[PDB]
């Protein structure tokens, strides 16, 4: 009776929210995001088994605004819907305040939106983990710092240094924790970072990736707009991983 | 206000004077009436600052949403169309002459006039503002189309200067922007380097002879400049 509606179980847990988390892993795709000193990257698998499907047409990366990307991981159409809502939120916010929505606010508002679906009955939680990346201006110096905010189906919002979601999100995370005991991740370069991200993806999914099986999104202090990284450059990082 | 836009091969120039007047006092002598809608699409605003700023902000917002959504550039026609819609929906409650002009890769540079009634007309060039009434003949007489970017910029500066030399409600700086495949170039001519004004035209240096001295003749000499 509690498994099918958004009421609490006796243990104080919301089944439909837990199950929405399983919707995140069900597709079998992993995503990794990582910030370095002056950039943030998000890498997600981009699997096109169907030879006849048009690779450039399917994506888990989305501009939310010019300065905020997001990667949705999970039930794809639920991700697409959150993106629409994000977009609306971002645009309503620009209209109301005259400025582009800061990414931690956008995340927070999307967490509010999710939370609602967990407290009002008969709305299915969106089975995605949203990962917004972007730069963020500091009030002291005006310098741009890179940010990664997730939102999950419970509405739990968080900022991260690196983060993975999706299938094997645990073995990806374990790999990055492990590589965070060596190096300091916010002192890295966009290259050393992407290498770590890609290596974590590779570790987790137990295979070497090719460039066209990932899709990578980036924001940088230099060029803050969120951009799909071209394959040429992902190939070069993947070469730099297999070597060193 | 004097606003105008002109097409050249591959883009547009927008130009405007800078004055905002509460009748006969100048509240702002450095207004920017060239308002960005997207990267390469601008409007020039005339009429009620309030009204036109509100619409431009609204349209710019809608158009940014729309660009993010279709993942591609916006056409000038789309921007004009939206502007027209809003201008027409609110035609009774706003005073608003718009020009929407810009560059998009499908159609090159375009210019649309959206005058007070909310018509939208696609033209080669457009004029708006109280000052525009002074430029119609200037264009009829002196504008040849097919000008280069740089010629077109200079011509629009001249045109604005002519207008604001006669319209009391226009004045100040001349702001221009060009919009084409390349990066937008804004420019601002300060009044004191205006390419025309009556106060420096040599044919308006001689004073009208109104204050003749008392004489024994009907022969007109000059104005009486001194008591002696």
């Amino acid at each position: 009776f509690d498994k099918y509606i958004t009421v609490f179980s006796p243990e104080g847990s919301l089944y439909q929210v837990e199950y929405a988390f399983k919707a995140v892993t069900y597709p079998g795709l992993l995503t990794v995001a990582i910030r370095c000193k002056d950039a943030v990257l998000v890498v997600t698998q981009h699997l096109i088994p169907d030879r006849l499907m048009r690779p450039d047409s399917v994506t888990a990366l989305y501009e939310v605004t010019p300065n905020i990307g997001c990667c949705m991981t999970g039930r794809a159409p639920d991700g697409r819907a959150l993106v629409q809502r994000a977009r609306e939120e971002a645009s309503d916010y620009q209209y109301r305040y005259g400025v582009e929505i800061p990414i931690a606010v956008l995340a927070k508002r999307m967490g509010d939106k999710a939370q609602v679906r967990t407290q009002q009955a008969g709305l299915r939680p969106m089975g995605v983990v949203s990962t917004f990346i972007g730069m963020d201006q500091s009030d002291q110096d005006g310098s741009l710092k890179p940010q990664i905010y997730t939102v999950d189906p419970a509405g739990w919002t968080g900022g991260h240094i690196a983060c993975a979601a999706g299938k094997k999100q645990v073995e990806a995370m374990a790999f990055l924790e492990k590589r965070q005991k060596s190096t300091e991740l916010d002192a890295l370069t966009q290259k050393e970072a992407a290498m770590i991200a890609l290596a974590a993806l590779q570790s987790a999914i137990g295979t070497a990736v090719k460039a066209k099986e990932v899709e990578v999104g980036r924001c940088t202090a230099a060029n803050p707009a969120f951009q799909r990284v071209p394959n040429s450059e992902v190939e070069e990082w993947l070469t730099a991983v297999a070597e060193a | 206000t004097t606003i105008l836009a002109v097409s050249y091969n591959g883009g547009v120039v927008l130009a405007a004077d800078s004055r905002t007047s509460s009748g006969t006092y100048v509240v702002n002598r450095a207004s920017n009436k060239l308002t960005k809608l997207t990267k390469k699409i601008y409007c020039c605003r005339s009429g009620s600052a309030a009204d036109t700023q509100a619409l431009a902000e609204r349209v710019s917002n809608y158009l940014g949403s729309y660009q993010t959504d279709i993942g591609a550039g916006v056409n000038v026609a789309t921007a004009a169309n939206l502007f027209q819609k809003m201008c027409y929906m609110n035609r009774w409650n706003i005073s608003a002459g718009i020009i929407v002009a810009g560059y998009d890769p499908i159609n090159g540079g375009s210019v649309y006039s959206i005058p007070s009634g909310g018509s939208c007309v696609k033209l080669d060039y457009a004029l708006g503002g109280s000052g525009s009434i002074f430029l119609y003949s200037f264009f009829d007489a002196n504008y040849k189309p097919g000008m280069s970017k740089s010629e077109c910029v200079a011509f629009c500066q001249r045109a604005v200067a002519h207008a604001y030399s006669r319209d009391g409600s226009s004045g100040g700086l001349i702001r221009t922007i060009t919009l084409d495949a390349d990066e937008p170039e804004d420019q601002t001519i300060p009044w004191n380097r205006s390419p025309y004004c009556m106060e420096k035209d040599p044919k308006y240096v001689t004073q009208a002879t109104q204050n003749q001295p008392f004489s024994s003749s009907a022969k007109i000499t000059g104005n009486r400049m001194s008591s002696t």
